[PDB]
């Protein structure tokens, strides 16, 4: 845990 | 005032000038109203990389922003930058805060300019990479707050101390030599840009963004042009 | 069969198959039967160039012919080469003659192919760049009657000890190693080919032509691909 | 005089 | 009957055969006895970077070996690779282990090569760089033990499961395509090559070590040429 | 003031300040009285051919001249440009003319530098080349007879309109964006330049010559620097 | 860190 | 071609 925010979309990875 | 060409990666949703309601992928052309967007999953925190590519064969101005393992977004426009930008221009990268604030992070950029003209192999070149930031990069014109030199990285807007960003900050960095973009007798015009960025935000929202820009030569940052306006434009028309 | 990918530069116009009437620039996605065309202004006697572009962002295959000073042709067509050709493929140049002739000679010859996968600046790149042709090069792989050496250059078809082209003629080159077109995980993958040529005829009109293709490693020159058949098709299907 | 046969188009230059 | 020329990364002092006492970098000549050594830091677990240049104006082979904030080895030796090698050879990686073992892991590999002959602007080049190994390298020739794909690495040596090298190994990886490396009408001819390593000993007692070789297209590993030879050499002449 | 390093190709031999007694190249480090010449068959009315390299590695200058099928002067010298340039310089071409005279007509330039720092796969480059040039080189810092345009061409002293060069001229082109040509950090640095060049002499008796050199940034021809001094150094100490 | 034996001496780096 | 002084000697090549 730590972060992207209000983020967006969809399947992706890069925690 | 100055000529503008911009792909920016919005990260705040100013819905009352243009913007979708989320952080975005977009190309603008002489206005802060992207002519064409995307939608995209900003990943605060993490480096990233953005690829831009552009001929003059299919006159499509298109970009690709992604991190590693993540999904990637896309944007692409049609444009003919011959009847939009003077021949000779100056690339750079730009960024903003306001109210709310994030770091703008450059950990390297690349750029690649080629131009054939119609007596063939006759192709003039330009090429530069920049992968470390020296305290004193005399290549590179600093406009704003930009700084460079801090762990080898550019840094567009305020940081503190500590590392903390700071609100109403702008700054650009503009590669010193002129470029020429376009020719009249020219079979194939080409360029490719790419750079990592990294965006770490404190507070609620992150805001405002980076952008790639090409402009007239001697172009300079707008009087309160930060926060929605990227530091790229005098006003939201 | 073979898989091929190709931008032709078509001298004859047989109608009785799918061709314009006029000599034409096309792409052809696995048939001779071009999915798209473009008026050529083929300029028998002297040398011109051939640009071909691809990037995977916009996934549009572009090609360029033009003479020194005189008019460019541009042809352009969207495919996503991804599920038409195998990841691994090899590239060359291929060319023809029949009941018509004329020279197919190459002056040189460019390629660039790169791959970046989803780990970012993770960049894979293949360049060569011949200007020169050895009467013994290695690294092609000379099909039909192709031949190198002479004055320097790559002659396609036969061509006799005076430099008169004949007809029923056929040749190919492949550059010697396999190229990594695509990959599953590849952020932008892009590549441009680039070559100067030399069509002159003595008889009525030139025939049949140049291509720049793309195929499975093992393939080869289908039986009677002569004539109106490029040296890349086995029928006109 | 030399020579482009058959040819096509429109406002060109190299003879 | 091979022809060989390598810079070799000597992670082990068989001071019966020459070898000085201690890590070393050196060059060598048709045999494993170096020309000329250089003493090296060699750096267990951590990744370091080498890189060979050479060109015909001086006819000087040089190497640089370094680790991020260590100092750099580096090692020259004059010789005209005209009268050593045949005009077309392929180059590639080597490495081996013996009674004592290390992992031979290469996380990445460039190569640069050009020859400009007796015309103005008339240069034939060759590149290629990877930065990710695919399980399927169908460009690259795989020699012994050599596998890719572990961690988008190339392993020249058996390594197991567990990440653990194993003794009495050998491997090689050469680029498919022959390379043009001179020629008398060449006014200017000259190549630079660059490859990440990581070598790493779990019981901490490195041997044998990675070398960049040039050979004679048809080379492959001399028998039990393990341990001390480097896959290189039939015997230590 | 000026620290200048300059390769010359020097078409005049002014025996009366070290010159030997015929055509020559030569290298130049802060004196017009090279450190090593090499004699030179300079051709009138033929187009050369200009390389210019170097690397931190071996730190030797190194210089080949020659013109198609003729043979080639060459000419290298051991000098660290460490101690010898300002972190930051400018590169550019320079020519004069005396009480004889002789056109110096650049055709084409290109240059490339390179540098690896403590970081691995860390570099930053510039690169740009010159093929074709235009009336309005914005890139290009011209300095006293000077000029673009011209057939495409650089002319770097007066020539008429009848292409007849006149005597006591002197010129310069730089390049407009500073250049980083060596730090501490670096691990390897690197680089080369090439340019093609046409010396003709009407009344068939050559001078001055022409030359690349390397300088501080605020560089600009000295006084009286026509004739002999290649527009580079004051005096001939 | 399991160090290392086969690297040479002088000037280095680390903890 | 006027051919020209300023220029060494040895080996050579024209008409
Ligand atoms: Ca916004
Ligand atoms: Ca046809
Ligand atoms: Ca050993
Ligand atoms: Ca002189
Ligand atoms: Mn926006
Ligand atoms: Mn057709
Ligand atoms: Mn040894
Ligand atoms: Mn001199």
């Amino acid at each position: 845990r730590v972060w992207y925010p209000y983020g967006s979309y969809l399947t992706a990875s890069g925690s | 005032a100055d000529t503008i060409v911009a792909v920016e990666l919005d990260t705040y949703p100013n819905t009352d000038i243009g913007d979708p309601s989320y952080p975005h992928i977009g190309i603008d052309i002489k206005s802060v109203r992207s002519k064409k967007t995307a939608k995209w999953n900003m990943q605060n925190g993490k480096v990233g990389t953005a690829h831009i590519i552009y001929n003059s064969v299919d006159k499509r101005l298109s970009a690709v922003v992604s991190y590693p393992n993540a999904d990637s977004a896309t944007v692409s426009y049609d444009v003919d930058l011959d009847n939009v930008l003077p021949e000779w221009v100056r690339v750079g990268l730009s960024a903003s805060t306001g109210l709310y604030k994030e770091t703008n992070t450059i950990l390297s950029w690349s750029f690649t300019s080629k131009l054939k003209s119609n007596s063939t192999h006759e192709t003039n070149a330009l090429h530069f990479m920049f992968n470390q930031f020296s305290k004193d990069q005399k290549d590179l014109i600093l406009q704003g707050d930009a700084t460079t030199g801090t762990d080898g990285n550019l840094e567009l807007t305020r940081v503190s101390s500590n590392g903390s960003p700071q609100g109403s900050s702008v700054g650009r960095a503009l590669f010193y030599a002129p470029v020429h973009i376009w020719e009249s007798s020219a079979v194939v015009a080409s360029f490719e840009a790419t750079f990592t960025f990294l965006i770490k935000s404190p507070d609620s929202h992150p805001a405002d963004g980076i952008a790639f820009f090409i402009s007239n030569i001697d172009s300079s940052i707008p009087s309160g042009s930060t926060g929605r306006l990227l530091g790229l434009f005098p006003d939201a028309n």
